[PDB]
């Protein structure tokens, strides 16, 4: 239903092993359809998607000239953030930019994102008005006027409510029989034995997309947020991705627990125990 | 495809 | 300033010993960016692996995909080894099948 497009831009200093690395990243949703690296033996845009392989030539060149670009500008801007912040040249530092649009499932702008980062930490953020900035500090204040002057946020507003928004459709719809599919996942619940009192309960979603998903234990009909262990959710290498939840319940007293999976392609949620 | 909004930190 | 790596390793598939399958090893959470990742079998560097390219969550952490092709058995031993600025030692994660 809701989809999104982001581009993640990354460019990292290195003194004494050349220029800063950029490198640019393209997704929809959780799918990513294209790449630019500044390191690559010729860096050109490349597609990462096969829905994105029968754009023509002239997108293939007018994303390299625009990462290209980037990759300048970048490197001019890693100079400037170093003398706002009176750093020395020794030093290795990271400037991180993400942003594109969210639609709603009628496929109407939801919102726009533009954020940057200095060092892993919040640097200036455009507001969800698109027309202001949220600076972090006083350094990111000098980088506040000098977009206030040249109107950025304007022109991101711009981007953002058109340009953004009509190539995420076309991309949902070239890419309609993956994008717009959710694999929901398949779940077990798996017995560990600890130790003769207590044993360990894991419920499993596997190949799974999009990667957002709900897994939780309950006991006696209660949550068990505290008493969990979640992992992260991680990519499976084929699009699809993997998660676990786990409870550490006395022996005996598994039938008091059940695991509920929420997932957009799931007919329904699903309750599951363990089975022996 | 990328915005063309380029402008120096 | 400086976040360390989260690791997990894994297959792609349920492992069946026998059975061509794929060994992840994922590291996310981190930054700085730098990061080098082996894995291993029998304590030995696997060649060939590929990765993901450099993207990064909504918190600004980096993540990265490290995969090959591999046949599970019942005594081969699997690894993934990380080091990171974050780290005065490499991280040696062994592949539990349960996990």
């Amino acid at each position: 239903g809701s989809h999104s497009m982001r581009y993640f831009y990354t460019a990292m200093s290195r003194p004494g092993r050349g220029e800063p690395r950029f490198i640019a990243v393209g997704y929809v949703d959780d799918t990513q359809f294209v790449r630019f690296d500044s390191d690559a033996a010729s860096p050109r845009t490349e597609p990462r998607a096969p829905w994105i392989e029968q754009e023509g030539p002239e997108y293939w060149d007018r994303n390299t000239q625009i990462f290209k670009t980037n990759t300048q500008t970048y490197r001019e801007s890693l100079r400037n953030l170093r003398g706002y912040y009176n750093q020395s040249e020794a030093g290795s530092h990271t400037l991180q930019s993400m942003y594109g649009c969210d639609l709603g499932p009628d496929g109407r702008l939801l919102r726009g994102h533009d954020q940057s980062a200095y060092d892993g930490k919040d640097y200036i953020a455009l507001n969800e008005d698109l027309s202001s900035w949220t600076a972090a500090d006083t350094a990111a204040q000098i980088t506040q006027r000098k977009w206030e002057a040249a109107r950025v946020a304007e022109q991101l507003r711009a981007y953002l409510e058109g340009l953004c928004v009509e190539w995420l459709r076309r991309y949902l719809e070239n890419g309609k029989e993956t994008l717009q599919r959710a694999d929901p996942p398949k779940t077990h619940v798996t017995h560990h034995p600890v130790s003769d009192h207590e044993a360990t309960l894991r419920c499993w979603a596997l190949g799974f997309y999009p990667a957002e998903i709900t897994l939780t234990w309950q006991r006696d009909g209660e949550d068990q947020t505290q008493d969990t262990e979640l992992v992260e959710t991680r990519p499976a290498g084929d699009r699809t991705f993997q998660k676990w939840a786990a409870v550490v319940v006395p022996s005996g007293e598994e039938q008091r627990y059940t695991c509920h999976v929420q997932h957009e392609g799931l007919p329904k949620p699903l309750t599951l125990r363990w089975e022996p | 495809n990328p915005d063309i909004v380029i402008y120096q930190y | 300033i400086q976040r360390t790596p989260k690791i997990q390793v894994y297959s792609r598939h349920p492992a069946e010993n026998g059975k061509s399958n794929f060994l992840n090893c994922y590291v996310s959470g981190f930054h700085p960016s730098d990061i080098e990742v082996d894995l291993l079998k029998n304590g030995e560097r696997i060649e060939k692996v590929e990765h993901s390219d450099l993207s990064f969550s909504k918190d600004w952490s980096f993540y990265l995909l490290y995969y090959t092709e591999f046949t599970p058995t019942e005594k081969d031993e699997y690894a993934c080894r990380v080091n990171h600025v974050t780290l005065s030692q490499p991280k040696i994660v062994k592949w539990d099948r349960d996990m």
